[PDB]
């Protein structure tokens, strides 16, 4: 009762692609079967439906001649086709196992991200953050990393690689039509800095870059 | 006052446990010489043992109620709910099922649509898919009014519910053998059928059948005890018996030639004598003809190969 | 071709009360469903054909209305109620979902704890003013940040960063931070971020002038 | 040797022209008076008018010998050949069909597999879809023993031949009235359903068919004469009738109330006698009882 | 009764094409169709078979997985999809009207000529043919003209335009790796020429070039 | 996957007389087809069931054999059935056609006119040898053409291009050329094009050494 996708990726304007849904655990040649998708922040999307012996199929009125499904009971899979891609189809795309007198779309995948794109990946330009406090009175300070200029989603970012959890932030990235930023934060008490210090852990997949920060207080 | 028989050729018959016409008519000792049927059986008194029923065109056919639910299976099988066919509910009895229902395992494939009541309604039709053999995990129980019957992977998403009717058309790994009627408890059903005198064996209509395969259809031979349209006499008539037996000639129409002599004993079959070793077959235009009783043991005029 | 509307689009709630949620319809319909998504989870069905639970729910929650105006109601709130509902109607047409609406956490309100920091070497090379602007733990969600650039207002090169409430102590938090190169980094030797909430008339700042 | 009827509650009987039980009974005055139907027909003496069969399943199947040819230009149609159900070839004659034969204006959708002789045979299915209507289009004459169904939007390439047997599944269009018979020549068929007193309305039994139509379904309501078990009865029995008609009571059986007085008349059918307006029905768990013989013009008693 | 087919032109290796064969005169929601191809030279050879329905679809065992045939009721069409095209499957396509009991494809369209390629259409360097002729007795001159160098076909040559038939050959090109070539020829008497002279029609359709060769005989 | 194969490949006749072909079978089947493609033209059904003529054929043609050993054979020839014959088996298996035989007209023979095009002003200053060589109406196909390069045979840049039989006369044709720089243009003065065939021992000849 476990699927899983792929195809996600990078694509150029006007390009196409094949998302692979594949399922494991029932009878996969029996079961109707459906996609929607949900633009980062936006609600749903329905986009249609097929049925076991690709009789039928339903559409969205709207886009129908840019998307073709269809599946392969053999291989036990399920595959959906983007041609003519633009730039406003990104999102994630689920693929689920629809039901047959309550319609009901009951289990749903994982996740399928698509993203159109122009340029190609790039490494963060990681930096540290510097903290300039004064003569205040903060006994604790919270401190972290900037990992600002790099291309694409996601990053994995962490301290002593995922074995500290004493009050860590991370902030979801937002563009500006160039490249993702993203910050950190982390308390820590006065009593465990400069003393025993802490380690900004960058993972970044694609690109395959995978660093770290181990930051101290600037003299300036 | 005197008992008769329909002056019809038995090529012009209906049939009993599948509705459609006779075709050939044989006897066999090699198949098993022991059924227990249940559908198309009838006392020449004029009772009705078994489920048989009285129509021809409620052979093999349930109504029920339908209504389902996502939790196991998986299937998406339905799960019905046994009624009368006439429309009055049903409350368990004597018979180990409603009137009209099929009494052979395997795996049926029925087509079932919406109940009518008026004009103007509106329809729904669908194709499930049960079986009614020796199968667990899905545990089949006519008897208390619950069937599981699954769904096939072809036309869907309106599917039926309300009240239903319930015919078959075709099946699939045929096993003539009763089926499991409760889950496995006991119900009160009809006698075997017998007993038999060295030199009996019994006298079968046979029609065929549908047999669904990899990809393929293959005739299937099934039998009877007698046509729909003996049924559908006695039942109507209720006669009055006096010994056991009632000797008949199986007269041609014809010349007016003989072809064998039946002991048509009382409880609703027709024996007969004949000692070879495969089958034997039997022209299908006669007539059946009433000629005098007799008790049991009337020696036998042996019609062989 | 039916549109659906939620509403209201965000709203919250203390535990042990009663909320509602409204899914109007722009047209008859005949039933709906409700998913619920908690962020970075793929969705899950909770209530089909207006009126059921779906497999693992608690019985808190309950689905009524009819004709073309349904609803989705609690009992008691909890802390693991709060995730985005959507309705979906699988009448007649092509299917529609809602637009979707929020139900998290009331807590009693809290204060920022403004951070600084001015560009660090590495961030001095880069050849740009990359400032930014901390936050923490604070409540409700409305809240204005303005950099105080020796008194006035830049509302170029803001780049926003709100986070979602937390589980172990349900306040949210912020960031900030302003892309620009040195040609006013030069001008200066001061900024500031003001940081102004409903909490009180007194913004909280952390001026550096360094 | 006097007259009797079958005790069966008319709710448990097969039908005469669609082989679906009974549900309704009733009377009407609105509807065409004088049908002149040729399924589910007999002589209460016991002689087979028109082209009554003897079963049930024999009611609207026909089997044939199938054979195409790809000329027309209407479609992939194909050509049947009529033949009697039983197996015995088919010689025209006085009734205008072949035994169980469609007699309903509209369009059938047939379904047609092989005559199965002996175990082990291999069987295939198709759909075909055949007009019987007054639109001489093609020219359907089953008189001579031609029909000509065509081939639905199917599947399966490989199509059927040989020994065939049509059973029915649908209708689109239903139209009581009867097909025609040959090209538009005549043919000798069973006369109408005639005369009535003053004051008449025939009894019947109805059924409901599946009526096809855009993407949906909805039951049309057909009718007939007498239901199947009088038919298989009579031609079995062969009474020898006493004068012209019959008089019967509906007597039900829960308790013994009466309602209403209805003339078997001798022609095959019971009339009664109701002045309203509108179409009555009556239940159905009554059980007919024969009484005696009367005259024909024997003044009747309005029920209402 | 009457298709037709659109898509033909040139692709890469690699590349992907969407052939579109139409029809008219009949009900195309009724009957199955077929895809055949000749390459130029060898016998037919068989590609596959569609039902209405597209319930079922046969493919030969080979080149599956590089073609997907499917159609369209409403629009009245069928689509040809190919992908992943390789440089040896370069021929005409045609899409047949198979028929029900005796399988028999009956109707044929016109044709679609598909050809890979590297280099872009080029126009024909023209030449005429110069009749080096000398101390012999030829009474007539039989000559014409050379166009070579060009791509891709076809090549519409004549004389007058359509307008002389007093003995013309014209001769099938031929490629060896880089371009195509063909000759023309055409009889004519001594009485004729160089009386009234004839023209070379030359007419490159791609490239639109459409141009003509008035011949005159050389003096060396 | 059955293979059929078509005998033979090439043959012809002359009108009056009466033609057999033959496409044999790798397997048993049960049915064969029969398919007519005149060049430039998309095939026709001729012959389904191998024994049954198609829509708009004339009544010369005839099929029959069973069994794995099938034949086409006309009573009499004419001028209208010259083009490529395909045999089609839908018997069980991922269809197969068979390779393909033709049937073109027979006349008797005639000789090759032979002529000659050194390279022209056009040609010359295109930077090459563009010599090419013609012929005309002669008969039958088999014929070679061989550049007699001052008495040598240089098989190489030979480019060839033969015609069908026509039909207002029913005999062949045929070109050539060769591909060349002047790195031999300027050695020599003189070439030739040797055109031999079965019309005799004497081949034709037109040199030229301009």
């Amino acid at each position: 009762v476990k699927l899983l996708e792929s195809g996600g990726g990078l694509v150029q304007p006007g390009g196409s692609l094949k998302l692979s849904c594949a399922a494991s655990g029932f009878d996969f040649s029996r079961y109707w079967m459906s996609w929607v998708r949900q633009a980062p922040g936006k609600g749903l999307e329905w986009i249609g439906q097929i049925n076991p012996h690709s009789s039928t199929i339903n559409y969205t009125p709207s886009l129908r001649d840019k998307f073709i499904i269809s599946r392969d009971n053999a291989k036990n899979t399920l595959y959906l086709q983007m041609t003519k891609v633009r730039s406003e189809d990104t999102a994630l795309y689920y693929c689920a196992r629809l039901l047959r007198y309550f319609y009901a779309l009951d289990y749903w995948g994982q996740g399928a991200s698509v993203t159109v794109s122009s340029a190609k990946t790039t490494p963060p330009s990681v930096y540290p953050l510097a903290p300039g406090r004064a003569a205040a009175a903060a006994s604790m300070v919270t401190l972290g990393c900037l990992v600002k200029g790099y291309f694409p989603e996601p990053v994995t970012v962490t301290w002593n690689s995922g074995s500290l959890a004493a009050g860590v932030h991370t902030f979801p990235a937002v563009l500006q039509a160039a490249l993702y930023t993203l910050s950190s934060s982390v308390t820590v008490p006065s009593s465990s800095w400069p003393s025993e210090t802490v380690t900004c852990n960058v993972a970044h997949p694609a690109s395959s870059t995978k660093v770290d920060k181990k930051i101290v207080p600037r003299a300036a | 006052r005197m008992v008769d028989l329909p002056v019809i050729q038995p090529r012009l018959c209906t049939h009993a446990r599948w509705p459609a016409p006779v075709y050939g008519l044989l006897v066999d000792p090699s198949l098993p010489s022991n059924p227990q049927w249940q559908n198309g059986r009838v006392h020449v008194d004029g009772t009705l043992l078994g489920t048989t029923p009285i129509s021809g065109s409620w052979v093999s056919c349930f109504a029920a109620e339908a209504a389902y639910e996502f939790q196991s299976g998986t299937g998406e099988v339905a799960t019905f709910t046994l009624i009368e066919q006439d429309g009055s509910a049903y409350v368990p009895g004597d018979r180990a099922a409603p009137l009209g229902y099929p009494d052979f395992s395997g795996q049926l494939e029925i087509e079932v649509q919406t109940e009518t009541t008026k004009t103007g309604d509106k329809l729904k039709v669908t194709t499930f898919e049960m079986i009614l053999g020796p199968t667990t995990n899905a545990d089949q129980a006519p008897y208390q009014g619950r069937v599981f019957a699954s769904v096939t992977a072809a036309a869907s998403l309106d599917l039926v519910d309300g009240r239903v009717r319930a015919v078959p058309r075709s099946i699939y790994g045929f096993q003539d053998t009763i089926p499991e009627y409760n889950d496995g408890l006991l119900v009160p059903l009809a006698p075997p059928i017998g007993p038999f005198l060295p030199g009996e064996v019994l006298l079968r209509f046979r029609t065929y059948m549908r047999q669904i395969d990899t990809a393929d259809a293959a005739a299937e031979a099934i039998d009877c005890a007698l046509p729909q349209e003996f049924v559908s006499w006695f039942a109507s008539n209720a006669f009055t018996v006096q010994s056991e037996a009632l000797l008949l000639r199986y007269r041609n129409t014809l010349t007016g030639q003989l072809l064998f002599e039946c002991k048509l004993y009382n409880e609703g079959y027709i024996a007969l004598s004949y000692s070879g070793s495969g089958p034997l077959t039997f022209p299908t235009d006669g007539i059946f003809e009433v000629v005098s009783w007799v008790p049991r043991l009337y020696q036998l005029a042996s019609v062989g190969s | 071709q039916i549109v659906l509307t939620q509403s209201p689009a965000i709203m919250s709630a203390s535990p042990g009360e009663k909320v509602t949620i409204t899914c109007s319809a722009s047209s008859s319909v005949s039933y709906m469903h409700w998913f619920q998504q908690k962020p970075g989870t793929s969705p899950k069905l909770w209530i089909y054909s207006t009126s059921n639970l779906a497999s693992g729910v608690p019985a808190r929650f309950s689905g009524s209305g009819s004709g073309t105006s349904y609803s989705l109601t609690i009992s008691r709130m909890e802390a693991e109620d709060a995730a985005t509902y959507y309705c979906q109607q699988r009448s007649s047409y092509p299917f529609t979902f809602g637009g979707g609406t929020k139900l998290e956490i009331k807590r009693a309100d809290a204060a920022p704890t403004v951070s600084i920091f001015p560009p660090s070497s590495e961030q001095l090379t880069s050849g740009g003013a990359s400032v930014v602007c901390f936050l923490n733990n604070f409540y409700p969600k409305d809240i204005n940040v303005k950099w105080k650039i020796d008194g006035s207002e830049r509302q170029n090169g803001v780049l926003n960063s709100w986070t979602d409430q937390d589980s172990k102590d349900s306040t949210y938090s912020m960031s900030s931070t302003l892309t620009l190169t040195k040609d006013e980094y030069e001008r200066h030797n001061s900024y500031t971020c003001e940081a102004t909430h409903k909490t009180s008339t007194s913004p909280i700042v952390k001026s550096f002038n360094r």
